[PDB]
RNA sequence: GCGGGGUGGAGCAGCCUGGUAGCUCGUCGGGCUCAUAACCCGAAGAUCGUCGGUUCAAAUCCGGCCCCCGCUACCA
């Protein structure tokens, strides 16, 4: 069991010294259009079923994700003005407590929806919705 | 999402100063086991440290950058969410000498250990003998030994050095504790490394038939500078449980707890309580089971336990029974050198009215003997130790130059 | 909790009750003595941490701020 130095020694000499997309909303007939939603909130582990989840209630207008993974809208809305108020998902349920480093996920249980963050894991008490 | 479990296994860090095992538990959770404030100020290990962190593993990913102890496999660059195994913790002992005697509690407390040597000082350092026979003292046999900063030494001298310490292994009970190198700045070789704790240092089959007891080794007033008496929370006592379980409103006893005066002289008194909170880092546990230190608050006013006042005290059943002898007998069979000795002398043979360094599980005593016999010993302490079991695995020392160094391994015979 | 010290080579006075930057060990010069120490006299030395307000007018009333800080600990 020599080699159980070697290699791995060999491998130890090979290890020595993520943004939000700019999305952008526009508008065709009464509808909204996206560019990069399959790696949007796809970047950040978020479902399409629970990304989904809040919006149609913000927006109080149906809607679903495509094969893709492009998200449509029915309604004429800006590009700034999604994030101004998704920011109620952008803040509340993917960021953290002392990192602030966006590479967070959420939780699906039975009590309470969780922010599990890749950066430190801190969670906060909050019911989903 | 990930289950939240906790740890089931404890693994100590120890090695000589420098070495890279603060950072080294950084490596493998991601901080760091400097919490008092003096700690950082001198940049050495004084007291023990805590830590955590999981293990998954990518079942298709190979070997072994994918295991990574997050929900996310993206370091092998796969989307699947691993296989969890566990929660896993560490025991971050000192290098100093005057400080070895800590780290001797953490010894009774860890299923694992991963000693470190130095690729950048002097080998063998005396102290790593004393680390060593810590943990042959003890008896965890399980040793992952590993060679550190390994990035301003070259690939041959850390050769010269495998060899050297490949044969430390040879000839005693670590003949194949095995070498895999790493460095705790840079987060090379990480992987390995928790493969090998993986591997090589399983937790043990637990017993949960033997009477819950805990091992204290820490104990804070969580109650912060302003805290008006609405919100008014018990000391936190934080050990491991080794033996058994802790509940929710469990009924206990701290032994020995506080000092109090009776009877013309000196004696203790047993600290009666029920048990409110059981905490395993930042989840909170209705249960605590073996493996990893358990912080358990209680109905206990933290001024009996703040500022590390009952350390190393043990805490078992309000319907058990534990002897407590002010004066105990030891069998001490005794080392052959002096382990971490910069020069190794022989041992001078304890003779009457000696002073002696105890350490017992935890808690800790100095001691004059009474009655010197070649095997067995009657020592008379200022303090009674409380004996759980049959011949229990205390640590002794005396005292060189200043200091205490170790001398034999006793037990006590109730 | 956030607050204090901000000033001769120095040590601190010195506020509210605003117009001498105040006394002491020090520094160079002169007296007294046969000569030295102690004792008497004269000058030189920060010109108040700094912008700003009050104020006819400010260490002196205080605020903004630059520096030194300062009574204080892992919060399972
Ligand atoms: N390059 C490098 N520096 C390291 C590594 N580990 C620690 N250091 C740094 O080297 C110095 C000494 O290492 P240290 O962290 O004290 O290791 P230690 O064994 O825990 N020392 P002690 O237990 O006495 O406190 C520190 O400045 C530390 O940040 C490593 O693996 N690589
Ligand atoms: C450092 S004590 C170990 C566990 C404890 N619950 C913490 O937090
Ligand atoms: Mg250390
Ligand atoms: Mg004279």
């Amino acid at each position: 069991s020599e080699k159980e130095y070697v290699e791995m020694l060999d491998r130890l000499y090979s290890k020595l010294p993520q943004s939000l997309p700019n999305m952008i909303i526009l508008n065709i007939g009464n509808t909204t259009i996206i560019r990069n939603f399959a790696e949007y909130c796809d970047r950040i582990r978020r479902e399409d079923k629970i990304c989904m989840k809040y919006l149609l209630k913000e927006l109080a207008a149906p809607g679903n994700v495509d094969d893709k993974g492009e998200l449509v809208i029915q309604g004429k809305f800006s590009s700034q003005v999604i994030n101004t108020l998704m920011e109620r998902f952008l803040k509340a349920y993917v960021e953290c407590s002392t990192c602030k480093s966006l590479d967070t996920i959420l939780k699906k249980e039975k009590k309470s929806w969780y922010i599990v963050c890749l950066a430190c894991g801190a969670q906060t008490p909050v019911k989903p919705l | 999402a990930w289950p939240k479990v906790q740890p089931e296994v404890n693994i100590g860090v120890v090695g000589h100063v420098d070495h890279g095992k603060t950072t080294l538990v950084q490596a493998i959770t991601g901080i760091w086991t400097s919490k008092h404030s003096e700690e950082l100020k001198r940049g050495m290990t004084i007291k023990l440290g805590y830590a955590e962190t999981n293990i998954g593993v990518c079942e298709s990913c190979k070997k072994p950058e994918a295991y990574v102890t997050e929900p996310s496999c993206k370091s092998c660059g796969s989307d699947d969410e691993p296989k969890f195994l566990r929660r896993i913790s560490f025991i971050d002992a000192p290098g100093h000498e005057v400080l070895m005697a800590t780290m001797l509690s953490g010894a009774a407390l860890m299923d694992g250990a991963i000693l470190v040597v130095a690729a950048n000082e002097p080998f063998p350092q005396p102290q790593t003998r004393e680390h060593f026979v810590a943990l042959g003292i003890i008896g965890v046999k399980n040793l992952i030994i590993v060679q550190n900063k390994v990035d301003v030494v070259s690939k041959e001298e850390a050769l010269s050095q495998y060899r050297q310490i490949k044969q430390f292994t040879k000839g005693t009970w670590a003949e194949n504790v095995p070498i895999i190198p790493v460095s705790a700045l840079h987060k090379i070789n990480i992987d390995s490394l928790i493969e090998g704790i993986e591997e090589y240092i399983k937790t043990p089959y637990r017993d949960l038939s033997q009477k819950p007891v805990m091992l204290v080794i820490r104990s804070f007033d969580v109650n912060k500078p302003g805290t008006q008496f609405n919100e008014l929370k018990g000391g936190v006592i934080g050990g491991s449980i080794i033996q058994g379980l802790f509940k929710v409103d469990q009924e206990i006893k701290v032994l020995p707890g506080l000092r109090v005066e009776k009877q013309g002289k000196v004696s203790y008194e047993p600290i009666f309580t029920k048990i409110s909170s059981i905490r395993f880092g930042d989840e909170e546990f209705k249960e605590a089971k073996p493996g990893g230190l358990v912080a358990i608050g209680t109905y206990l006013d933290p001024s009996l336990t703040k500022a590390d006042n009952l350390l190393g005290s043990i805490i078992t059943l309000a319907d058990a029974e534990v002897p407590v002898l002010w004066n105990i007998r030891i069998k001490y069979n005794l080392l052959e050198r002096v382990v971490g000795a910069k020069e190794m002398l022989k041992v001078d043979p304890i003779r009457a009215k000696e002073t002696l360094m105890l350490s017992v599980g935890s808690s800790t005593t100095l001691g004059i003997v009474t009655s010197v016999k070649k095997d067995e010993i009657e020592v008379e302490l200022r303090r009674p130790v409380a004996v759980w079991s049959n011949n229990i695995r205390t640590v002794i020392s005396r005292q060189i130059a200043g200091r205490w160094r170790m001398i034999g391994w006793g037990l006590v015979e109730i």
